[PDB]
């Protein structure tokens, strides 16, 4: 089924400029349309989209309406410049999700037999790569509940288009591309430890934290399960390197190697380049 | 004629799959649902009227239309089962109200509850006065079996509605053998 979605910054757009349209007139809830995904294969990806106007009751927290007069004839609009283009499923910004959205996905199944929900966010802050992606399906419990249908999450990356990066990428103008084999690597570095060792230290808090409250989830199982194959190496004290020790040096064994060669030769072309052309403008010249 | 938009909510609760109302309720509100359609039409062709399923969670597969042929296909197939909810379904036809295009028609809501509910009398009262603020008369109809001689209903009905407000009226179905038409004889007279 649906495995990783594609998000365009244009189509996510078309969730931001409808924060736009009912951000003015306000008022409760958020912005909420239907999605038109570009399915090739196992990959989904998304080109378009249309925002319908929607609200979800608070009292009454089980209340939503899409409007499908919207939905319907402006389907054979796109339809009918696009034929390619279909819909996929439903979006809106979150941030988090309200027990109700189980009905929305339910309804539309007439229209797509797996919709699949995109949880966006028009104001970038944390952590990371952003918006979310969820697919319904339904695995009961272990527990025994009658069958629980519950939003899995499915791993949204950005992707790119031909002709679409002429205005998007003319705006920003103020980045410095990249640059690949200096800064590009090293940044990310400091960074890996920081948004590596970040979530670290907020997961073994919430870990920590099961034991007190807050249980379940016990997980289970998936928790200490990928945690052990963290656990190729620890590493721990002292780094257990005793066979990697030699082997840690001799991985910087050319490294250091060659930048002692390349920088004696590239010496050569540079200080003797450089003071034959001096010398021969410098002294002829008086 | 009066300008309103009546936004119809057919009960698939659990206890509507039995024949009380004949020949059984799934046809009986159907018939239900036949005669307030056809009044509408003989009524303004300018009201919308679409349905709503109260029990387990509310989706409308039907926007609101004055065509009422939509209507009248989901009314087979429904599958009444589910676990009954009221206070969701009060505001559940004014949402979809405050979606309309049009802001002259009134908001007119009818219910159908067949089935016994758990509410506390502090909590009809809050959704009453709540649309006395938003001034939405739904005159709701009793079906299916329940509390003997209403009274949670009948109080939500009676608070819902004062000075006049002609109104919110509520009648009691007797639990016994009737036609879905004879049902409606006294509420669609007067509402």
């Amino acid at each position: 089924a649906v495995q990783k979605v594609v998000v365009h910054p244009l189509v996510l757009l078309s969730v931001v400029d409808h924060f736009n349209r009912i951000g003015k007139v306000g008022n409760q809830k958020r912005v909420v349309g239907v999605l038109l995904g570009s399915w090739q294969k196992k990959v989904l990806d998304v080109s378009n989209s249309f925002a319908v106007p929607f609200d979800e009751d608070d009292k009454d927290d089980s209340v939503w309406f899409l409007d499908h007069d919207y939905l319907e004839n402006m389907y054979g609009m796109f339809k009918k410049v696009n034929a390619r283009e279909r819909i996929v499923g439903w979006y809106h910004t979150g941030p988090k999700l309200h027990k109700n959205d189980i009905a929305i996905n339910e309804l539309m199944k007439r229209y797509c037999p797996n919709s699949v929900l995109v949880i966006i966010d028009v104001k970038p802050k944390d952590l990371g790569l952003p918006t979310e992606a969820y697919i319904s399906v339904e695995e009961v419990h272990d527990d025994g509940t009658p069958t629980s249908k519950t939003f899995e999450h499915v791993t949204s990356e950005i992707g790119a288009e031909e002709a679409e990066e002429v205005g998007v990428e003319h705006l920003l103008r103020d980045i410095k591309d990249t640059t690949v084999g200096t800064l590009s690597q090293r940044i990310t570095n400091q960074v890996h430890g920081l948004k590596g060792l970040n979530s670290k230290l907020l997961d073994i808090r919430s870990y920590l934290e099961k034991v007190a409250t807050g249980k379940l989830p016990i997980n289970h199982q998936i928790i200490y399960q990928l945690q052990d194959v963290f656990n190729l190496l620890p590493d721990v004290s002292l780094q257990e390197f005793v066979k990697a020790f030699y082997l840690k040096t001799n991985d910087q064994m050319v490294v250091v190697y060659l930048a002692s060669l390349i920088r004696s030769v590239v010496a050569l072309h540079n200080l003797i380049n450089n003071k034959i052309a001096n010398r021969d403008a410098e002294k002829k010249e008086g | 004629m009066v300008l309103e938009s009546t936004m119809v909510c057919v009960d698939n609760s659990e206890y509507m799959r039995n024949g009380d109302f004949l020949p059984t309720r799934l046809q009986a509100q159907q018939d239900a649902v036949n005669i307030v359609c056809h009044s509408k039409t003989r009524s303004n062709p300018e009201n919308n009227v679409g349905l709503i399923t109260l029990a387990n969670d509310c989706e409308v597969l039907t926007t609101l239309t004055p065509d009422t042929g939509r209507i009248l296909s989901k009314l087979h197939t429904v599958q009444p089962k589910g676990k009954i909810t009221f206070c969701t379904g009060i505001r559940v036809a004014h949402l979809a109200l405050k979606h309309r295009q049009g802001k002259n028609h009134k908001m007119r809501i009818i219910a159908f509850v067949g089935s016994p509910v758990e509410d506390n009398e502090k909590d009809l009262v809050k959704l009453a006065k709540r649309l006395k603020k938003e001034k939405v008369n739904v005159d709701i109809i009793n079906f299916g079996e329940e509390e003997v001689n209403t009274e949670k209903l009948t109080a939500f009905v009676n608070t819902l509605n004062g000075k006049d407000g002609t109104g919110s009226h509520l009648v009691t179905v007797p639990p016994g053998p009737s036609l879905a038409d004879a049902l409606i004889s006294s509420p669609i007279l007067a509402g």
